[PDB]
């Protein structure tokens, strides 16, 4: 378990995507040429997890860019750390996907996705011990969603002993009001459902909602949102890119994480809660750390926790911090809130540290849950898919692409079996 | 019958053909088979020329398909506040339930349509309506934790 | 004389058992190299410590122990540590993938890449024995290597084996020293499997020893290498009769003989006295009868249970330092009568007493303070089912939902060995019963 290889699809999966790999190269001393500049040799440990060292000393990501639109691939290059990624790694097609699903997924998707695999070969074949694959994308889209989810039923195929981990934005009317991302959303959730291990549930919702309520930005823009994305991303990660008393893994995560096949959908959480030129006041307490990312508004997820009851809990202090003081206000918080942890689950609350800080924080406190709150971000897909589906509106884009309507009821009763799903372990009792 | 054509235009926005086809007598109340008419298509994709247009020449404002849907509640759904406002003007029956107990209230609160909720809401929409599952607009708003939402309906 | 063969299977395994060879060499005198300058014979000798050491013939001893994990991090530290030169180099096996804290992926998956390979390094240090006793077995219950592969190695050494003893060393786990939350379920999974192929297997509670570093060592968050050092001490008290010139319990024969009544009721407590601050430099000793009382004393337990709530079957005590044999009977005849100490109506009512006087043995940059005499007493208790119990009720908490149980049917496991597990589980719990407690 050591190499994991990234990709991204889609204008959405690309944009958090580049994100993601300018903050943990800034955390790990790599700059935009690929050459190591850090200070700490801590940095360079577990590096090998996301980059390949090429032989002038170099670090490239292991990262595959794909997308139907030619103008989100210029558009990285653009960026900062553009030039790091290898040249090689970049297939994008001509004809966007409009938004389509099916487009992504049936036609256009599909004449792109073989050319796409055989770039994803080149990097497992180059690898020391496969640990998984990781994808960064968008459901209310037609390349991240419809071409994702395709990608992701190819890659289980051809890799089936592999972790499929997934970044996944929800669609919320808050940031784009297009009718057909329910549409997009309820689709790839259903393929989410079975070929995926592990999936980080980031939605646009809850990130409006930060940056309106939380963080006072009356306009939010998409960087504000990724802002957000990128220091979540980072903290999720933490453990599988540094050293650290755990030498953690994608699969004893999925093992200890996901009590039940298609119940692998995380609520991720983050503490501090900042903006774009903020790093207000002098950090925070770890009392206050614990607090927070418990708390509802620090979600990433429109979800209410203490509407659900968490399965399984993972907690990461990154700073220089008293690990006892960390032990105590963690173990407070479950004896106090006892009632929203799963009785028959013993021991679901995971704490580790990291001495190595977030770059602008000294003391910050990542979260994934898995709860069954999660079933109102569901239940709000659901509730808009069936308002769609039930006037049946721009149905025709997806059917004259070859899609049925009955794959629409599918996907709308399987997602609506995982919502009873969660209802049940939720009510649950040990008895 | 230049009905299946004045809906097939008012569906894919040709104005042209639309004001063409009027013109060689087509019905504007003309309906498919699940009772659509060429004001619901237009409606449903946002074509405001061809929505005043067909209101122009006698279309059937407050008409329903087998389903119970109107011209408001295909717009509200979809989100176009332009046309949501001139069928408003025309005499669009603002409270109008369809076959599931929606209203054009309910429709526009489930898809986060905010302003169009605030149009419909000085119109005289009903908050108090409920559809099959006994919810209410405001229902809807606390069941999915839309604070924004929420707010509007407590003018 | 009688070799016997360590095998340290997974992260717990070899780091328990890299702290006790750690204490061997220092109490047997030999450097980190192998080199001990007061041995009489260079290329080979019939002497104690023999049977845990070879000889090569440059003088070098080297230990009769197997590493094994399926992957490197753990024991490439081995490789590169102080005791780089100590062990085998292909006595030190490692994989590239782990078993994901998944008992499946150790005993089938994963496990089945290098079973073979482990067997025949096994056998090379077999062949070099003149005679074998059997194994001495270091693993952890909450491991997906220390409970799967170690289940695999055992059903294996039985078949390649089976005129040969095994004793295990099995870490219990605990919450507040954690690492995965299916630790129950691999729990019960390795000692289903292996309660057959196992003479004596000696618990060690995680949370008894966490406490006991807290409370007599005075250190606030205690570390694995805290908690290994101190383990290290209770093994080797353990292993001592084995190790030297032993009266009580010369051979592992011994111990089933002195602490097993029973094939499937193989697990002693062990209680270690004293435990004494390496701050605390300057303490009074302890005198026999002193440290004697303190074994009945559940503190000082390994693993965290009452012994006042069942009868014993079997009770050696294991003194090591400045102990005269007067003073060992007469705090045993107190013993006797003091304490409503409740032995079975089937068993004779008496203590096994070994005595080792050489001097108890503190690593340099340990936390134990160096005493002139210690105790290990071995006492087979039917009080140690209330630790199945705890155990149990957490498996049957998850298993009711059969919650994590589809990690395991995908890797090459069904749902029925689940359930066959319990039932054995059941079956022990009861058996505990039948003897009183
Ligand atoms: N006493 C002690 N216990 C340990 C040590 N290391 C791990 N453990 C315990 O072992 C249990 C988990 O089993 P491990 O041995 O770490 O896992 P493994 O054998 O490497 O098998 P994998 O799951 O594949 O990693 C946990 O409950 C820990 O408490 C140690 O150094 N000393
Ligand atoms: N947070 C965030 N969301 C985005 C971004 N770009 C697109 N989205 C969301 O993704 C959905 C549109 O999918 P998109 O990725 O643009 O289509 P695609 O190019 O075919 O994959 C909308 O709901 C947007 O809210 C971005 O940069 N940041
Ligand atoms: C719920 O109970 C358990 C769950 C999991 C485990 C161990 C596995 C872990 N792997 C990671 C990986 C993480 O990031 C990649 C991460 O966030 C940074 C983690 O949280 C700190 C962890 S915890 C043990 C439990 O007892
Ligand atoms: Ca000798
Ligand atoms: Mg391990």
């Amino acid at each position: 378990m050591r190499e994991i290889v990234h990709i991204q699809a889609g204008q959405c999966g690309n944009q958090i995507g580049a994100k993601f790999w300018e903050v943990i190269s800034d955390e790990h001393g790599i700059d935009p040429t690929g050459s190591y500049h850090g200070d700490s040799d801590l940095q360079l440990e577990r590096i090998n997890v996301y980059y390949n060292e090429a032989t002038g000393n170099k670090y490239v990501p292991r990262a595959i860019l794909v997308d139907l639109e030619p103008g989100t691939m210029d558009s990285v290059r653009s960026g900062p750390f553009g030039q790091i990624f290898r040249p090689d790694n970049f297939v994008f097609g001509q004809s966007g996907a409009g938004n389509n699903w099916a487009k992504g997924h049936y036609t256009e998707g599909a004449e792109l996705v073989d050319s796409v695999l055989d770039v994803v070969r080149k990097e497992s074949e180059s690898c020391d011990c496969l640990q998984g694959f990781q994808l960064t994308h968008s459901l209310g889209g037609g390349t991240g969603s419809g071409m994702g989810t395709l990608l992701i039923s190819k890659i289980r195929e051809e890799y089936p002993d592999r972790i499929m981990n997934t970044f996944s934005v929800m669609p919320s009317p808050k940031v784009s009001d297009t009718v057909v991302e329910p549409y997009n959303a309820t689709l790839s959730v259903h393929q989410l459902v079975e070929n995926t291990d592990e999936t980080y549930c980031i939605d646009n919702e809850a990130l409006y909602d930060i940056c309106f309520r939380t963080l006072k930005l009356t306009t939010p823009t998409y960087g504000d949102l990724n802002h957000l994305v990128s220091a979540t991303m980072s903290g999720v990660t933490t453990c599988l890119r540094f050293p650290g008393q755990l030498n953690a893994d994608l699969r004893k995560l999925a093992v200890n994480m996901v009590p039940f096949p298609r119940l692998h959908f995380f609520m991720p959480g983050f503490a501090p809660l900042t903006s774009r030129g903020s790093q207000q006041y002098r950090a925070l307490t770890v009392p206050e750390l614990t607090q927070q990312m418990f708390d509802s508004k620090n979600m990433m997820a429109a979800c209410d926790p203490r509407h659900g009851r968490y399965l399984t809990v993972a907690a990461i202090f990154r700073g220089r911090m008293s690990m006892k003081e960390v032990d105590e206000q963690m173990l407070n918080v479950q004896n106090k809130n006892s009632s929203y942890f799963v009785e028959w689950i013993p021991n679901n609350v995971k704490t580790a540290v990291c001495d190595i800080p977030p770059r602008g924080l000294k003391m910050s406190a990542t979260f994934i849950g898995n709860s069954t709150a999660i079933q109102e971000l569901f239940k709000r897909i659901s509730e808009q898919f069936t308002a769609m589906f039930r006037r049946k509106a721009f149905l025709h884009w997806y059917t004259g692409e070859g899609m049925d309507e009955m794959e629409f009821t599918e996907a709308e009763s399987n997602m609506n079996d995982l919502v009873s799903e969660y209802q049940q372990y939720q009510d649950a009792t040990a008895d | 019958d230049l009905g299946k054509k004045l809906l097939e235009a008012a569906r894919a926005g040709q104005d042209d053909e639309v004001r063409i086809l009027m013109a060689n007598g087509a019905d504007v109340n003309a309906t498919d088979a699940s009772g659509l008419t060429p004001l619901h298509l237009a409606a449903t994709y946002g074509h405001l020329e061809i929505v005043e247009v067909l209101l122009k020449h006698g279309a059937d404002v407050n008409a329903i398909d087998i389903m119970g849907s109107t011209p408001l509640h295909l717009a509200a759904l979809i989100g176009h506040l332009e046309i949501v406002e001139v069928l408003l003007k025309h005499g669009a029956d603002v409270n109008a339930v369809d076959t599931w107990g929606d209203t054009p209230l309910h429709l526009a609160a489930i898809m986060g349509h905010l302003e169009i909720v605030e149009v419909l809401l000085k119109h005289g929409a009903d908050v108090n309506a409920q559809d099959k599952f006994g919810k209410t607009a405001f229902d809807i708003s606390i069941d999915n934790g839309n604070e924004d939402l929420a707010e509007i309906l407590q003018k | 004389m009688r070799e016997c063969i360590s095998i340290h299977v997974g992260q717990a395994g070899v780091q328990i058992g890299n702290a006790c060879w750690e204490l061997y060499c220092l109490e047997h005198g030999i450097q980190p190299d192998g080199q001990m300058p007061s041995d009489k014979t260079i290329g080979g000798g019939d002497d104690s410590f023999n049977t845990f050491f070879s000889e090569t013939g440059a003088g070098k001893h080297v230990p009769r122990a197997v590493f094994v994990d399926l992957e490197p991090t753990v024991i490439d530290e081995v490789r590169t540590g102080t005791y780089r030169q100590l062990f085998h180099p292909e006595q030190l096996i490692t994989g590239k993938e782990d078993a994901a804290n998944n008992y499946a992926r150790g005993h089938y998956t994963i496990g089945k890449e290098i079973i073979d390979l482990v067997l025949d390094r096994i056998r090379k240090l077999a062949d070099q024995c003149t005679g074998l006793q059997g194994f001495l077995v270091f693993h952890s219950f909450g491991g997906g290597t220390g409970s799967g592969f170690t289940s695999l190695l055992m059903e294996r050494l039985s078949v390649d084996y089976g005129k040969k003893s095994k004793l295990e060393f099995s870490i219990y786990p605990a919450p507040q020293v954690s690492t995965a939350v299916v630790e129950p379920y691999n729990s019960i999974l390795t000692t289903h499997t292996t309660l057959e192929h196992s003479d004596c297997a000696f618990m060690v509670d995680n949370e008894a020893i966490y406490d006991i570093c807290r409370r007599n060592l005075d250190i606030e968050r205690p570390t694995y290498t805290n908690l290994n050092r101190l383990i290290s001490q209770i093994v080797s008290s353990i292993t001592a009769s084995l190790r030297f010139d032993g009266a009580l319990n010369v051979d592992l024969t011994e111990f089933q003989t002195n602490l097993v009544p029973y094939p499937r009721i193989h697990f002693p407590l062990a209680t270690y006295a004293p435990v004494i601050s390496a701050e605390k430099a300057y303490h009074e000793q302890l005198s026999v009868a002193e440290i004697t009382n303190a074994c009945f004393e559940p503190a000082n337990q390994m693993v965290k249970c009452d012994p006042r709530h069942g009868k014993y079957m079997a009770c050696c005590l294991l003194y090591r330092g400045d102990v005269v044999p007067k003073d060992v009977n007469a705090a045993i005849a107190t013993i006797k009568t003091k304490r409503s100490i409740q032995f079975v109506d089937w068993c004779p009512t008496g203590f096994k007493v070994g005595i080792n006087y050489q001097p108890p043995t503190v690593v340099p940059g340990g936390d134990l303070a160096k005493v002139q005499r210690a105790v290990c007493m071995l006492s087979n208790t039917t009080a140690i089912a209330e630790a199945w119990a705890r155990l149990d009720h957490k498996f049957d908490l998850m298993y009711a939902k059969r919650a994590f149980v589809h990690w395991y049917v995908g890797e090459g496991m069904e749902e029925g060995e689940f359930s066959e597990a319990r039932e054995d589980m059941a079956a022990l719990e009861k058996d505990y019963e039948e003897v009183g407690v």
